[PDB]
């Protein structure tokens, strides 16, 4: 059907139009020189873990050194010359926030020297983890739900509680390639049958449609052309068939050594690349909420073990 | 290309509602660790909120020989929460920069427009035969013909009132227009550099001395001071985002002092 | 480095694997030897009768002494008008290896400028004493107002418009460090990026100075691409002054920081960024070139190899093996705390030592 | 000399390289029509600058203050309030919650009418929140940046006489120029400042520039943008765009009586009117674009302790 109709069945010549290559089609006639570098993707739509065990690491030891020296010392000028024999952790560690922790008025002088080198000491700290924290809105990643073809998402959409969603055109050549990779995709793509192009950008829009299949530079054409920039890529071509497209020529036409040299002078002069900055939309660029999920439910599971310990010094 | 910082009332139900259930179930398990000891109640209300409030209250310490860890793990908690609080909203509101403009002539969303992207030019212009004549200026030049205004006022008033979006105009009185107008904000890429001059006859005596008259303004520093007539001659903000919070506040404040006549009636 | 010898040894790699998928595939034997010189082969003039010839690679397989260039050559517009070439498998472009990535001290009190802070403690200093001195002209008093005023300024140890002036400074104070909190998160907003302009349309770029060193491999199709464009004759000279044999020449030279450019394909300079973070590529992706195998002219193995290939596109082959190494790759709480608890520690040393001083005075 | 003693004394016909234009240049020949916007320009030191940290207007703007007054009335009122259902915080208690802005106020002894406490919790969150839209303003004032260029325009106080301002500079041009006529023309104490000043070579005085044995220097304006789209470390760029400048043309001086300059100007307006020029100048004019930050935030310390000293003596007089 179509254009393989047409060339084969030798009512049209060639096609000069785009066409994706493949076993069979090149079997059938003869395609030209790759001109363009045309592989797979898939397009998705838009959208921290903790922070005390992978970045306060080490730092948290030292903290604890210091902080065992400095009650030490608390301990030691209150026994030198009224509460403060074991209750000195409450009062330095309310004070390692500053938190206006109801205590003691101060009348141990090197216990004041010792309260204002560790205040000094946890205002630069405070600054240091504010600009770590800005530091960490800067450094601005965006990891996707799926970073692969193997996925166990792609295995069986039990795998999370919502089912995700994913098809392409149908009678489609990217179809045949799924179906010559896994046969079981082809029957979870088979409940996810949609018709049009457009129409699987509107049901992506809308909201009707979670991920999309096909190819890469024409995915990134549309990307680039993006309203608001809101259909990003899983990566750039990785896990996929990196393909490309090239002139279907019958299978003994004089006209396919000219064409390949005529495509070769054209890709290695800067006109072929004069062309892919007029046909080529960019402004969506690489590495461009107000509620994290996962930190704070991590701090309520170290609470949860803070109840626990508490239990556990009621008790006994 | 052109509020209330969602604290609590755009954001949703999660940081208040949280915080204030967690606070209450706190302060009772707390108090019931003081009724297990090793206006009490109200003291300890008074504690667990002014270890919420962080910022300095006249308390003392109630009988926490136990409870002391977890207040100290509480007041670490909440300090560790208002700072990352701060800290991603300063940098929510650093980093609130959209794309909002096109970046000149070479914009493939206007090289294939849609009903959004509202660009024209004035009736009869030489802009629009000068785009013509070029090899590929077809599609903007339908899109232009289309919508083709009488005066450049009008335009004005068109891309004021969002009838337009964009409209090709010399630079310089674009930029005195946004001096007057600071709602007009145009682009930052510049083309079509040319010269204006005089519309003129043909070849005339006169119209020698006209030029070097012209060029004699141009060596003294008159085309300065015609520029000192009209082109040099240019012309966290918490009046909405902290106004509400004030407005509240105040809501608040006759709130509390009618549960404060409701408290002195019941005592 | 060696006139002529030859000796037998281990080949292995992307392109053998190749072979053998292949002879797995199709059936034929090998004959795997190496190319005699370090160089592509370009079209140089012979040296006489006025006439260009090819070699190297080229002129191992047109004398009949080779039978197919299997390695990922710069498929161009010359060398496929003599002889055929197959479909290009890889897809890469063209990238640019510089030494990026050189830093830490964070100037939080001693590599910050201690004479401002000097001027907020003498300020300080001088409003205790005013204080103490309207104490005196009234309308351990002097050890209690500096404790006060020093303990108010740290805003911890804290125990009538005298007191409100004092307030007045504090909030003053909690201003300057809020400046100060200010300028150490401006201290670590960004880095310095773009030492070097990777716009290959630079005209900075093209009018070099004695400092940029961009050399390129001898005798490459990278120098044949270079040779049709009308305009890069600056770049020639400066590169045919530096040109190198092997591209691991290149490697060890930027490697001892002689190069600054060099134009190169992606993934492997990719793979050698994997191995060493001061080896930074670029992004600009120009050039999106064809890599295939050296072929014959119309051959019995030409169109069964080319769809032996196509039947190698389909599965994970060469998905696998960018698994195996090209996909294998090989600020923080840390930086800010080694001088600051290096100085703190000290200055608790040195606090204690002036304690048993004041002990053994009082 | 050079190419105008070539052309008018016939032994050239036209210069096809760059001319500066003037009246005695279009008495003698003729020029053509104009196809670049080159004016000139002034190159200076322009040494590493700040951000310019003054002072903040943002959040209140001089309006909020009467606000800060009630509001502590307010506070005052309900407390003398208390105090009547309830013995020194009539007026004390204003301080306090003013010190509770900065969290480190002297806790004075708070009654059990729990109004008091309240009202606290609630300024206390405002200055929370305050105190955070304080960091987030200092945050944004990062974004921006932008150092202060020592000269205002062409009537600069400095282009007077450098004796006027503390440090003296200096400032060449390029000997024997057009520059000098327009100069001469408009300025002649300019001419007389320069005249000590001089130079050689356009390249020389950008080292001069560099290495210290210049300060300023005046040539024309896209010139010295290719200059700065050339310069090592891109340390120079130079005040506006030519709008305190002259804002000339290059032309082609063609002799008195040539048939070949109408033809001339067609070819320069087709040159022109397709997008050549600008490929042409695309291709031949491309370029790109600490622990003492606070030396406006000191001034802020000089007038807040002038402040603080005059409110001291209006104490202390009473
Ligand atoms: C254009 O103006 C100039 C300046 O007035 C005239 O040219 C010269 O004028 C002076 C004074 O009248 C004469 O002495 C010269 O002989 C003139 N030289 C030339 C170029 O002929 C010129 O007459 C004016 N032309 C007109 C009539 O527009
Ligand atoms: C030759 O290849 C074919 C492929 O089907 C198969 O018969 C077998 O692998 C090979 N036979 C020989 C000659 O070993
Ligand atoms: C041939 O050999 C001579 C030996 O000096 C050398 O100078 C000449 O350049 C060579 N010609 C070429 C380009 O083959
Ligand atoms: C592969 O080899 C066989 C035998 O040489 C040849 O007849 C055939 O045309 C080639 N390709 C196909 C289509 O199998
Ligand atoms: C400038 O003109 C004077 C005229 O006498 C000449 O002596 C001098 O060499 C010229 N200087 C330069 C370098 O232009």
């Amino acid at each position: 059907n179509g254009m393989i109709g047409e060339v084969v069945y030798q009512r049209a010549v060639m096609a000069v139009g785009s066409l994706t290559i493949n076993e069979e089609r090149s079997e059938v006639v003869d395609f030209s020189v790759p001109f363009v570098e045309t592989g797979i993707s898939v397009m998705v739509s838009r959208s921290p873990s903790a922070f005390l065990e992978p970045f306060s690491a080490s730092v948290w030891v030292m903290m604890f050194v210091m902080l065992l020296i400095v009650s030490a010392i608390a301990v030691f000028v209150f026994e030198y010359f009224s509460f403060t024999i074991g209750k000195a952790i409450w009062l330095l560690w309310g004070l390692v926030f500053n938190n206006s922790v109801p205590v003691q008025n101060p009348k141990g002088t090197t216990s004041k020297i010792m309260v204002s080198v560790w205040a000094f000491f946890a205002v630069i700290f405070l600054a240091s983890y504010t600009a770590n924290l800005a530091a960490f809105m800067i450094q601005e990643e965006f990891v996707d739900q799926v970073t692969g073809l193997s996925d166990k998402k792609f295995q069986r959409p039990h795998d999370y509680s919502p089912p995700f969603r994913f098809g392409t055109v149908p009678q489609g050549s990217t179809e045949r390639n799924i179906r010559n990779n896994y046969p079981y995709m082809h029957q979870y793509m088979t409940r996810f049958n949609q018709r049009g192009v457009e129409d699987a950008l509107v049901s992506l829009k809308t909201g009707k449609l979670d991920a999309f299949i096909y190819d890469a530079a024409v995915l990134n054409y549309k990307a680039g052309r993006d309203e608001g920039c809101k259909l990003v890529t899983i990566g750039s071509g990785y896990i996929f068939a990196t393909t490309g497209y090239g002139i279907a020529l019958q299978k003994g036409s004089p006209w396919k050594r000219q064409i390949d040299l005529a495509l070769l002078q054209f890709v290695g002069d800067g006109e072929m690349e004069e062309l892919e900055t007029l046909w080529l939309t960019g402004i969506c660029h690489n590495e461009k909420s107000q509620l994290d999920i996962d930190n704070m439910a991590g701090v309520f599971y170290m609470l949860a073990a803070a109840m626990a310990l508490s239990l556990i010094t009621f008790i006994w | 290309k052109e509020t209330l910082d969602s604290f609590m009332q755009p954001f949703q139900s999660t940081l208040w509602l949280l915080v204030g259930l967690s606070v209450h179930v706190v302060a009772v398990m707390l108090y019931l660790l003081d009724r297990f000891s090793p206006l009490t109640l109200s003291s300890a209300m008074w504690f667990s909120w002014g270890v919420l409030l962080n910022s300095g209250i006249g308390e003392g310490a109630p009988r926490s020989f136990s409870a002391r860890i977890l207040g100290m793990v509480w007041a670490g908690f909440a300090m560790i929460i208002v700072a990352s609080y701060t800290a991603n909203l300063a940098a929510f509101l650093v980093l609130d920069r959209p794309e909002e403009r096109i970046t000149g002539i070479n914009d493939p969303r206007l090289r294939n427009p849609s009903d959004k992207f509202i660009y024209a030019t004035v009736k009869q212009s030489s802009v629009d035969i000068y785009f013509r004549r070029q090899v590929e200026l077809s599609t903007m030049y339908r899109h232009m013909e289309k919508h083709n205004y009488e005066s450049a006022a009008e335009a004005i008033q068109a891309v004021r009132d969002n009838k337009l979006h964009a409209f090709i105009w010399d630079s310089a009185v674009l930029e005195f227009e946004a001096s007057q107008k600071c709602d007009l904000v145009t682009t930052g890429e510049l083309f079509f550099r040319s010269g204006f001059g005089i519309g003129m006859r043909k070849d005339s005596p006169w119209k020698q001395n006209v030029s070097l008259s012209i060029l004699k303004s141009h060596e003294n520093g008159f085309m300065e001071d015609l520029d000192k007539t009209w082109v040099r001659y240019q012309e966290t903000l918490t009046f909405e985002n902290m106004a509400g919070v004030f407005m509240l506040v105040a809501g608040g404040i006759v709130a509390g002092i009618f549960l404060i006549f409701i408290e002195i009636a019941y005592k | 480095g060696s006139p002529r010898h030859t000796v037998p040894q281990c080949c292995y790699g992307f392109c053998i694997d190749l072979l053998i998928k292949l002879a797995r595939t199709m059936n034929f034997t090998y004959e795997v030897h190496l190319v005699a010189d370090g160089k592509f082969g370009t079209q140089e003039r012979v040296n006489n009768s006025n006439k260009k010839e090819w070699n190297g690679m080229m002129g191992e397989l047109l004398s009949g002494q080779a039978d197919m260039i299997v390695a990922p050559l710069t498929i161009n517009n010359e060398r496929a008008q003599y002889i055929e070439f197959s479909k290009p498998f890889k897809y890469q472009g063209l990238t640019i290896l510089v030494k990026k990535e050189i830093p830490t001290l964070d100037s939080f009190m001693q590599p910050f400028q201690s004479t401002l802070w000097l001027l907020v403690g003498l300020s300080v200093h001088v409003v205790a004493v005013m204080l103490y001195l309207l104490d005196r002209f009234s309308p351990l008093t002097l050890s209690s107002a500096m404790w006060f005023s020093w303990g108010v300024l740290l805003n911890s140890g804290i125990g009538f418009s005298a007191r409100i002036l004092g307030m007045v400074w504090a909030g003053f104070a909690m201003i300057i460090v809020a400046s100060y909190t200010a300028n150490l998160a401006a201290f670590l907003v960004l880095d310095r990026p773009e030492e070097r302009i990777t716009g290959i349309n630079d005209p900075r770029l093209r009018n070099p100075s004695d400092k940029f060193i961009y050399a390129t491999v001898k005798q490459s199709s990278v120098d044949i691409y270079f040779r049709r464009q009308v305009e890069l004759s600056t770049m020639y000279r400066h590169m045919e002054k530096h040109n190198y044999e092997s591209a691991a020449e290149a490697i060890q030279a930027v490697r001892d920081n002689k190069l600054h450019a060099f134009i190169w394909d992606s993934a492997v300079l990719e793979f050698e960024a994997s191995q060493k973070c001061d080896l930074v590529t670029t992004g600009e992706l120009f050039f999106r070139s064809g890599f295939g195998i050296g072929m014959r002219k119309d051959s019995p193995w030409k169109q069964n190899v080319s769809l032996s290939i196509l039947k190698s596109h389909e599965n994970g082959f060469m998905e696998d093996l960018d698994k195996t190494w090209v996909r294998y790759q090989e600020t923080l709480t840390f930086e800010n705390m080694a001088g600051v608890f290096m100085l703190v520690a000290g200055g608790i040393v040195a606090g204690i030592f002036l304690i048993f001083i004041e002990i053994a005075y009082k | 000399n050079g190419m105008i003693g070539e052309v008018v004394y016939q032994r050239a016909v036209m210069a096809v390289g760059s001319l500066t234009i003037n009246e005695e240049r279009s008495e003698v020949v003729d020029f053509s029509v104009p196809f670049v916007e080159t004016g000139i320009s002034v190159m200076v030191s322009r040494s590493n600058g700040t951000v310019s940290p003054s002072a903040f207007l943002e959040p209140f703007s001089a309006s909020v203050w009467v606000m800060m007054f009630v509001m502590l009335l307010i506070v005052s009122a309900i407390a003398v309030f208390v105090f009547e259902y309830f013995s020194f915080t009539i007026g004390k208690a204003i301080w306090l919650l003013w010190g509770l802005v900065f969290n480190n106020s002297v806790p004075v002894q708070n009654p059990k009418g729990t109004t008091s406490k309240i009202m606290v919790s609630v300024w206390a969150f405002f200055a929370v929140i305050f105190l955070a839209s304080y960091t987030a303003n200092l945050a944004a004032f990062m974004i921006q940046e932008e150092f202060v260029d020592q000269v205002t325009g062409l009537s600069d106080k400095k282009f007077q006489r450098p004796h006027d301002y503390s440090p003296p500079f200096r400032f060449g041009t390029v000997p024997n120029g057009s520059t000098e006529r327009n100069i001469r023309n408009n300025y002649p104490y300019m001419h007389q400042y320069m005249t000590r000043f001089n130079q050689r070579g356009v390249e020389d005085a950008l080292v001069s520039l560099k290495t210290g044995k210049l300060d300023a220097f005046i040539y024309d304006a896209a010139v010295l943008n290719y200059k700065a789209g050339r310069d090592e470390g891109c340390k120079l760029v130079t005040i506006g765009s030519g709008y305190i400048f002259a804002t000339t043309g290059y032309g082609i001086a063609l002799q008195k009586g040539s048939p070949w300059k109408r033809q001339i100007d067609l070819a320069l307006l087709q040159f022109v009117g397709d997008g050549e020029m600008e490929e042409l100048e695309t291709l031949w004019l491309t370029g790109i674009c600490s622990s003492q930050l606070d030396i406006d935030n000191m001034a802020g310390v000089f007038y807040m302790l002038a402040a603080a000293m005059a409110l001291s003596l209006i104490t202390f007089i009473w």
